[PDB]
């Protein structure tokens, strides 16, 4: 109908072709597995709002500063800078994309390979959400402080919505969102701990700034939680686990019998209920 | 039936013969071709079937066989841990898969033993059971 | 599974009366220690305390 | 007696009750054999249990 004042104002036809996808949607008849071309119509409008946010991102690439990703410029290409847009997290551009996530209602009923299509696709949009969060959370100066604190809680339980999202999801691709919000540790950690893959959690803590001081204090605070031995089904693993607690039950079991016998006569001390024990 | 018995005694005093001279490996290596006792918890009851239709010759000898079998496995465990930490090179996961299986071994002789419609020496199964306990 | 039992065997081997830790060899006093030890992860598992005490919460 | 008491307890932990394996493709006379067996192995099981703990005490 018109295209010159809705490209100055393109964003909108975002958030309405949305609402024409559900109620499209609405006319789906996608109550169980009969509806088959319902569910082909509403991947083919995430293809599209997914890579109109491809675009805006290569197009954040083509900088012109010598100093704002210096390739793409005199320097090489070869290499691109953050793949953010640095879009500023706009909060009704926002809201269609998390309303388009929790269309993962389809893939409840849907053929295996469509399944990961647009599973594949909801990864590529939420990689340019938590993108542009986290480039406009380093431009914050040191000065107010606490609104730069209140918006990274903010996005810290969006990372952490994203996640239970994507942990009945593959975990495939739990290795790039943990990369893409490179951190975001307490997702791809409780993945590593599902799975029988501690060769991906060494694998996490190996590329990783002081992993080791980090593994065990995650350990400790997953008390009961992660690290246990009996959580994991055969050989060492299993004695591995007691050995990352960090009382005197594990320490008999650990090795460490000088340190049980001082929990032990410490217990021994408090004790004033009961005789015997 | 009498010839498989003849040879079976014959394979059986090469066994002790082994056993007695010190060769733990290679006496281990004979018990193990002989499958006689199970050297593993899954082949227990396969073999409690089998010792029914062994002769009385066999099964007369069998307590001898069975606390022989536990002493090589016994003394082979005592070679694993005596063999302190001063070979800079072998992985310490061999060595405690290894431990691991011997232990599991001693275990598949004593709920062997225990499972026989055969009365042992109160003796033998008091030894067998004083074996795995030092080997926990 | 009588893990709180097993652990009272510590209490009868360092017993005075009986003065049984003098007939313990070395090896054997680490053995037993170990095989207390794993009784002791049993109880764990249990959700009771190392000594078979519940876990006051 | 505590080395008979302890070879009559051994003997008797090592002779558990088989549990029933229901055969993959089994008539209908034998699925209700098969129910008879079950409850024949739970009631051995019951006994075996009483008597392991009579010897254990």
């Amino acid at each position: 109908t018109a295209a010159d004042v809705y490209f100055r104002e393109v964003s909108q036809m975002e958030i309405i072709f949305e609402c024409l996808v559900d109620k499209e949607e609405a006319d789906l008849e996608s109550t169980s597995i009969d509806s088959v071309e319902w569910a082909n119509i509403v991947v083919n409008v995430n293809t599209i709002l997914k890579d109109m946010l491809h675009v805006a991102c290569q197009y954040r690439q083509s900088k012109n500063s010598l100093y704002k990703n210096e390739s793409g410029i005199q320097e090489p290409e070869h290499v691109p800078w953050t793949a953010s847009s640095g879009t500023a997290g706009i909060r009704s551009v926002v809201t269609r994309q998390h309303g388009i996530i929790l269309k993962v209602y389809p893939q409840a009923d849907s053929g295996l390979r469509t399944i990961l299509i647009e599973q594949l696709a909801a990864l590529l949009n939420y990689l340019l959400d938590d993108y542009v969060t986290q480039l406009k959370s380093i431009d914050k100066l040191a000065n107010e402080e606490r609104y730069n604190i209140l918006e990274m809680e903010y996005a810290q339980k969006r990372s952490e919505l994203l996640s239970p999202l994507l942990i009945l999801g593959q975990y495939a691709w739990a290795s790039n969102l943990a990369e893409k919000y490179c951190d975001f540790d307490i997702l791809v950690q409780i993945c590593e701990m599902t799975d029988n893959q501690s060769r991906l959690q060494r694998y996490m803590t190996l590329f990783a700034e002081q992993n080791f001081s980090d593994f065990l204090f995650r350990w400790y605070l997953e008390k009961g939680k992660r690290g246990k031995l009996l959580s994991q089904p055969s050989q060492h693993g299993q004695l591995a686990a007691f050995l990352q607690a960090h009382s005197w039950l594990h320490e008999l079991n650990s090795q460490e019998f000088e340190k049980a016998h001082r929990t032990l006569q410490t217990l021994a001390n408090m004790e004033t209920r009961y005789f015997c024990k | 039936s009498i010839n498989s018995t003849f040879y079976l005694l014959l394979d059986l005093i090469t066994f002790f013969d082994e056993y007695h001279a010190g060769h733990i490996d290679l006496s281990f290596d004979v018990i193990e071709r002989l499958k006689l006792v199970p050297l593993s918890q899954d082949s227990v009851e396969e073999r409690v079937a089998a010792f029914r239709n062994f002769s009385d010759e066999i099964r007369h000898n069998l307590s001898e066989i069975l606390l022989a079998t536990m002493n090589i496995l016994f003394t082979q465990y005592k070679r694993l841990k005596g063999s302190g930490p001063t070979t800079l090179g072998r992985p310490q996961r061999v060595q405690e898969d290894k431990d691991s299986v011997l232990r599991s071994q001693a275990r598949a002789l004593i709920t062997f033993a225990g499972m026989i419609p055969y009365r042992m020496s109160g003796d033998t199964n008091a030894r067998l059971v004083q074996m795995e306990v030092l080997m926990n | 599974k009588q893990y709180k039992d097993c652990l009272r065997l510590a209490d009868i081997v360092s017993s005075e009366n009986q003065k049984l830790y003098t007939v313990f060899s070395k090896t054997e006093m680490r053995n037993l220690l170990q095989k207390l030890r794993e009784s002791s992860l049993m109880l764990l598992d249990l959700q009771l305390d190392p000594l078979g005490y519940e876990i006051q919460s | 007696e505590s080395h008979e008491a302890f070879n009559e307890w051994f003997k008797h932990i090592n002779s558990p009750p088989q549990k029933p394996t229901l055969v993959g493709q089994a008539s209908f006379t034998e699925k209700v054999a098969h129910e008879h067996k079950e409850k024949k192995y739970e009631m051995d099981f019951g006994i075996w249990k009483g008597h392991l703990d009579a010897l254990t005490s």
